[PDB]
């Protein structure tokens, strides 16, 4: 029955600061701590410190020694930790597990490991700003070619369009390809679909963005020519 | 100050670091045993050459204390044990010649290829390639040429180095500040500063003279029962009053008797216990052999072995590329550290050598509260006689049927008892004939009290008065060579292998009454007995830090050692020999 | 400091299989202080091993870890669908620091591409932009090189790869290289190639065609 | 609140016999059921109390002794008992009140090149007594003349374990908990 409520994804920019939220339950409070983990998109982990909430001691890393604070709440058994002085770099997925590796109260060490984790926190930082999709078609070539097509997702900002098609209708043979940041420091997303040869010019295929933070919603119909 | 408290201290400290340094140097040699490694071998090297140098400087720091200021009895066992010299004023040309005659003598017997002659490029080495010839070979013209190159290949290159070599001990022991070498091996022995258990110095040669006038009896009879035996394989080796060799003992000088049982059997129409089949059938591995070794002990109330023994001992050779020697041996590491190495398989002789092993093992763990120099017997030649007693009442039929491992509806006879006790007979009690004769001449040898020119002269007369040298082929009389042997070449204590045998029948039958045994000793299997298992392990606790006259008489009811236990044993067997050397004319 | 250097990279398995995993740290590292994750895609890592011997809760018996002083081990015994993952190994002798991390994917047999091509939207050049994206269908393993060749020469910046993860059901990867050119270059040239030499292909299949 | 019972059987690094280390827990509702609903921790060995009625006393001062002596020297640890560690190590009242928690710690605390960092003194002229914490780190030299340096009668107290993991049991490094209710 452990449960490790945290907060939700972060869209911040480079020269601010942010704190995130660790809500822990299931558990005495003051005979555990809270440690954090940041792991920056397709890298792997790396610690960030580690606190006591019984005495409020503290132990950060020399990479972060000091860019970073952490703060504890008892009333509601929630961790924090906060970060300063965001940079381009700085985007990651931040998790939060429970302390079984150094001790609360003595604080000399014990033998054991993060037993229970949480779910995650996206945080990205970035120099750009909110824009709409400006969707792209990618129609099948003039000669038949079974063949894909699609539409491009280009130039949006920043991670939040829903692109199905059809309402989920040809769901059967759908790749939808993972966000990739341009050299030019914003993100644009592909999602393709297959169709049969026999069945090129017979169907509708309409894409449906639902990006919701720019509520845009074209639903570019491609047909293959 | 006071003398009393400075050599307590003394013998604490050595007892701490030695069992460091000890266990150090036995870790290294069990992990060379193990792994065979050019590093490994080095470190193993640099461990002995660390261990001896500190043996060495506490030796010459122990030869200090006067072995009078000091009334603490256990004290002065252990200082008497460690306040030997060697070479502590003998000059160090002496000595370097010493050890470069006792390196060539070693080289010649065991490293020197015996070259077969016409064939000086192929030199074959002594073993196992005419240990197949002795412990295998029936013909009389192989062994004929076998025992030709060894008393004149090894014992014409051993006559003059080993003479000038006990030239060497004469002088030596004569010059000892003390009576002998022969003390210096005989030290452990005297007990001093209590009176009714001190131990005196020529008492031992009492000991072993009168044990052999009252053995004479079994002496003789075993010794010329085995004459006959070999007589029926060897014609023209035994006259009916003819005599036995030395190599025709399996090994080389003769310290076992076993390989002889195949030519000397009671009833070979029935098969001995052989569970190799048995074990087969029911598909159980080495690790069963040893849990059915754990049962049958704790059947009789020692404790069982830990889970280290299990994990972390070789019980088989690991093949491909780890290369390990098949020595059996209960590696006694120290601190707690009990290991067995063996190359085990299915088979009897395996599990009899596990429950010796296993013997060795419960010794060590007995003793285990005392200190260093007390963590040994009382004194040298306790270990092997646990070792072997517990092997003797494992290997009863009626044990084997006890724990499912034969037909209950089978029963036995007198047959395989005979067979299985004088199978034994001729693998333990054959070293007290060696020891006694051989040693003791030997000894005298070193004293100088036989002439140099007289040496084979005397060498086949005692066999012209025991048995009755009558030969067909005359000998020279540069012929020597105990020197060779592992233990006289690599400066270890010898005279532990009497006391061993003597014990170990001693305690057979003293443990057997406590079992509420009825009928025959031979049979008597102290499974289902914590009577006897205390009587055992009343002793087995002492260690060296009481006196082995009390540990004697803490089983055998005697403070002094006797052998008439040991004839009681073969008391089946020595009415079967004297009811079969009605016709072996007893020379 | 002591670096971990977590090894190997990757780790492709078939279900059924024994899976290893290992930790070589460059000081000595006390046995007490090291501790196992294992992380599935998209989730949170959980502990499998902790102290370098003790299973954690709920954790299966196929699941074990030993090591001790400069070298470590996990050890898997049965490859469910599930024990595909991402892994991590941690210490906390002096100061504490993470491993490189280690995937798990599923192996499989091997898959050849489907290429295709796709000029540029006309209504994309309505926006002043041109981007011709060369697509591969689900093909294995995952190592292909690809390469963009306009006319006949090759080119450089406008390149942005993406692959997917290997499909639930036939655990297939996907591909998509994307060349992004401004329209007066899209016209400047006429021939444009996509170079790709996949392991699962065995010749570098260049499907693509010029503007027409 | 709850008892950092962990914090010392679930620690990673004890100390030095001869000068063990001793924390005191306070405050804390100790569930001894952690360590009483079955038995992991080896030897339970309560002296004078027993574990079903361990909630009717007070933790005025509970003594979490924490250090590693021995596989066989946890026997020295028993109220009214002498011996190489009673004498001079750590002597135990004979009226002592408390529990043994000792158990096998031979993975967390052992070294394959020797693991010689837990140090016990060995010669020793006087005796201590109970109650009395052994803090104070003097040198010391052994009789007859006054000597210098590891000379014919004269030697260093202080001799190491050897700490290899494979040890037996009577010698691997129990980690011992004594806890003295008091
Ligand atoms: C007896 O002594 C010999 C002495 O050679 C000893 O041999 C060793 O064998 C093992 C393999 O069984 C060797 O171990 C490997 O050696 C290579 C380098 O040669 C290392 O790169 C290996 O480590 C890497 O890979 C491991 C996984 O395979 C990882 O877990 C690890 O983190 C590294 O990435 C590995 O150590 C060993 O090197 C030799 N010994 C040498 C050459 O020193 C033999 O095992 C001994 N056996 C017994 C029974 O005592
Ligand atoms: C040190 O840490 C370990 C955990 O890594 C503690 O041992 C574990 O203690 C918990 C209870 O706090 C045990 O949970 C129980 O498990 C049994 C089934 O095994 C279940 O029936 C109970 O209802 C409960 O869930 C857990 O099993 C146990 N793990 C072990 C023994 O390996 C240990 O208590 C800590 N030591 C301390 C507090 O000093
Ligand atoms: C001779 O040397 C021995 C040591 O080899 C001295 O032994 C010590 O003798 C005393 C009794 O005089 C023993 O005391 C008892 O110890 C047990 C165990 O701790 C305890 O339960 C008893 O209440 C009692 O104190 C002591 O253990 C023993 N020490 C050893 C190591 O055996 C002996 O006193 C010396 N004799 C003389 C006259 O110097
Ligand atoms: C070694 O001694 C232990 C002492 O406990 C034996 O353990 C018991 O063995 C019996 C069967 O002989 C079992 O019924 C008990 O449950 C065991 N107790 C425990 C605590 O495990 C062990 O069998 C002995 N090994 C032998 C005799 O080979
Ligand atoms: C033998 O050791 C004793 C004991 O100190 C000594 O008195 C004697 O001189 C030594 N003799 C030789 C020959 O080393
Ligand atoms: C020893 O006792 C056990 C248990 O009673 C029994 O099964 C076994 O046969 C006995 N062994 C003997 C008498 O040799
Ligand atoms: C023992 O542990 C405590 C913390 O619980 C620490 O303050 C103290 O310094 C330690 N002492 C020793 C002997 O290690
Ligand atoms: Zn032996």
């Amino acid at each position: 029955q452990v449960q490790l409520v945290q907060s939700g994804a972060e869209v911040k920019k480079p020269g601010a600061s942010v704190k995130v939220s660790c809500k822990a339950s299931g558990y005495p409070f003051t005979s555990y701590g809270i440690s954090w983990v940041r792991q920056a998109p397709g890298q792997g982990l790396e610690w960030m410190g580690w606190i006591s909430t019984y005495n409020g001691n503290t132990n950060y890393a020399q990479k972060f020694q000091g860019r970073v604070t952490m703060t504890t709440d008892t009333s509601t058994t929630t961790g924090y930790m906060e970060l300063r002085r965001l940079r381009s770099d700085d985007t990651a997925v931040y998790y939060c597990a429970r302390d079984y590796t150094r001790g609360a109260w003595f604080g000399e060490s014990l033998i054991g490991g993060f037993d229970n984790w949480g779910q995650g926190t996206l945080v990205t930082v970035s120099s750009a700003s909110t824009k709409g999709p400006s969707v792209f078609p990618l129609a099948p070539s003039s000669k038949s070619t079974t063949a894909a097509l699609g539409c491009l997702v280009k130039d949006y900002f920043p991670e939040p369009v829903t692109v199905s098609w059809n309402s989920g209708a040809l769901t059967s043979g759908v790749h939808t390809f993972p966000a990739v940041l341009q050299s030019s420091g914003l993100y644009s997303l592909s999602s393709v679909v297959t169709v049969p040869s026999s069945s090129l010019g017979t169907q509708t295929y309409i894409c449906n963005v639902n990006h919701k933070p720019s509520n845009t919603k074209v639903d570019k119909k491609v047909e293959p020519k | 100050s006071t003398i009393e408290e400075q050599a307590k201290t003394f013998l604490d400290k050595f007892n701490h670091e030695a069992e460091d340094l000890f266990y150090q140097s036995s870790l290294a040699s069990w992990n060379y045993n193990t792994n065979i490694t050019e590093e490994n071998v080095q470190n193993m090297n640099n461990a002995g050459d660390k261990w001896s140098a500190f043996l060495k400087e506490q030796s010459t720091l122990a030869q200090m204390y006067p072995l009078q200021e000091i009334q603490n009895l256990t004290v002065k066992l252990q200082l008497q044990a460690l306040q030997q010299n060697g070479s502590s004023v003998l000059s160090e040309d002496k000595s370097k010649r010493l050890n470069t005659i006792l390196n060539t003598m070693s080289t010649i017997y065991s490293t020197g290829k015996v070259c077969n002659p016409d064939n000086p490029q192929e030199c074959l080495l002594l073993e196992p390639g005419l240990n197949e010839i002795m412990a295998n070979s029936l013909d009389y013209n192989e062994r004929l040429w076998a025992w030709e190159s060894w008393r004149s290949e090894v014992g014409k290159q051993l006559r003059p180095l080993y003479e000038e070599y006990v030239v060497l001990k004469n002088e030596m022991a004569r010059a000892n500040h003390y009576e002998d070498y022969g003390d210096y091996w005989r030290g452990d022995y005297e007990v001093n500063g209590v009176d009714g258990y001190d131990y005196s110095r020529g008492q031992l040669i009492e000991d072993v003279e009168h044990t052999f006038e009252e053995i004479k009896p079994l002496y003789e009879h075993l010794h010329a029962y085995v004459r006959a035996k070999l007589m029926n394989a060897y014609p023209s080796y035994i006259s009916p009053i003819g005599c036995l060799p030395a190599h025709l003992l399996g090994d080389m000088w003769g310290r076992f008797w076993t390989n002889l049982y195949s030519l000397t059997v009671p009833f070979g129409q029935k098969p001995n216990i052989d569970v190799t089949d048995a074990m087969v059938d029911q598909a159980w591995d080495a690790q069963r052999i040893f849990k059915e070794a754990e049962k049958f002990f704790v059947s009789v109330g020692l404790p069982n072995m830990t889970q280290g023994f299990w994990e972390n001992s070789m019980l088989t050779d690991p093949g491909n590329v780890q290369k390990a020697v098949c020595h059996p041996t209960a590696w006694d590491l120290g601190k707690g550290d009990f290991r067995i190495l063996m190359c085990t398989k299915v088979t009897m002789d395996d599990f009899l050598t596990a429950h010796h092993e296993m013997g060795h093992i419960q010794y060590d763990m007995a003793y285990a509260a005392q200190p260093f120099l007390l963590r040994n017997g009382a004194n040298e030649g306790f270990h092997e006689a646990v070792g072997e007693i517990m092997s003797l009442s494992a290997a009863t039929p009626k044990h084997l049927k006890s724990i499912g491992l034969l037909s209950p509806d089978f029963q036995e006879d007198n047959e395989t008892e005979i067979n299985f006790l004088l199978k034994q007979a001729l693998t333990i009690v054959g070293t007290l004939p060696f020891t006694y004769m051989l040693e003791k001449w030997r000894w005298m040898v070193f004293k100088g009290e036989i002439p140099k020119d007289q040496w084979m002269k005397k060498w086949w007369e005692m066999k012209r008065e025991i048995v009755g040298v009558v030969e067909p082929v005359p000998h020279d009389e540069t012929y020597c060579d105990p020197a060779s042997l592992f233990h006289v070449s690599n400066d270890y204590s010898f005279i532990r292998y009497y006391t061993r045998t003597l014990y170990q029948f001693q305690f057979q039958e003293a443990l057997c009454q406590a079992a509420k045994h009825e009928g025959p000793l031979h049979k008597c299997d102290i499974s289902n007995s914590t009577e006897a298992g205390q009587k055992l392990f009343n002793m087995l606790r002492l260690g060296k830090s009481e006196p082995w006259t009390l540990a004697l008489e803490n089983v055998v009811g005697a403070k002094n050692m006797n052998v008439r236990p040991l004839l009681n044993y073969f008391e089946p067997l020595f009415t079967w020999l004297k009811d079969q050397n009605k016709n072996s004319f007893v020379g | 400091e002591i670096v971990l250097t977590q090894s190997p990279g990757t780790l492709s398995l078939s279900p059924g299989e024994r899976a290893t995993l290992s930790c070589r740290a460059s000081q000595t590292v006390s046995s007490t202080s090291l501790a196992w994750y294992q992380q599935k895609p998209g989730q949170a890592p959980r502990l499998l091993i902790y102290g370098a011997s003790s299973r954690a809760t709920g954790i299966p018996d196929r699941f074990s870890g030993s090591g001790s002083g400069t070298d470590f081990t996990l050890t898997i015994s049965r490859l469910e669908p599930e024990d595909f993952a991402v892994y991590y190994c941690q210490q906390h002798d002096t100061s504490l620091t993470f491993g490189g991390g280690t995937k798990v994917e599923i192996k499989r047999t091997v898959a050849a591409p489907s290429v295709f091509i796709f000029p540029p939207s006309d209504e994309q050049l309505k926006s002043g932009t041109a981007s011709v994206v060369c697509l591969l269908n689900n093909f294995y393993p995952r190592e292909a090189k690809v390469q963009w060749k306009v006319d006949n020469a090759l080119q450089s910046g406008n390149s942005q790869e993406s692959v997917t993860e290997q499909d639930s059901k036939d655990s297939t990867y996907s591909l998509s290289s994307t060349l992004t050119l401004s329209k007066a270059d899209y016209e400047k040239h006429k021939v444009y190639a996509c170079e790709v030499t996949h392991q699962g292909l065995s010749s570098p299949v260049t499907k693509s065609f010029n503007r027409g | 609140n709850l008892c950092p019972f962990h914090e010392v059987f679930n620690a990673t690094r004890f100390a030095s016999v001869y000068a063990w280390n001793r924390t005191r827990i306070s405050n804390c509702v100790a569930d001894y059921s952690v360590l009483y609903n079955f038995a992991p921790f080896f030897a339970f060995k309560c002296y004078g109390v027993s574990p079903t009625k361990l909630n009717d006393l007070c933790f005025t001062n509970v003594y979490a002794d924490s250090f590693v002596i021995k596989g066989n020297e946890v026997s020295q640890i028993a109220p009214g008992q002498t011996g190489n560690i009673a004498d001079y190590n750590y002597k135990l009242p004979d009226d002592f009140t408390g529990c043994v928690i000792a158990w096998n710690s031979n993975k967390l605390d052992s070294k394959h090149s020797g693991n010689y960092d837990y140090w016990y003194r060995l010669f020793r002229k006087s005796k201590l007594k109970p109650f009395e914490r052994d803090i104070s780190t003097e040198i010391y030299q052994a009789g007859n003349k006054p000597c210098k340096g590891k000379g014919p009668n004269c030697y260093f107290p202080l001799q190491s374990y050897g700490f290899r993991p494979t040890y037996g049991v009577g010698h691997q490094p129990y980690r011992v908990v004594v806890l003295s209710f008091e």
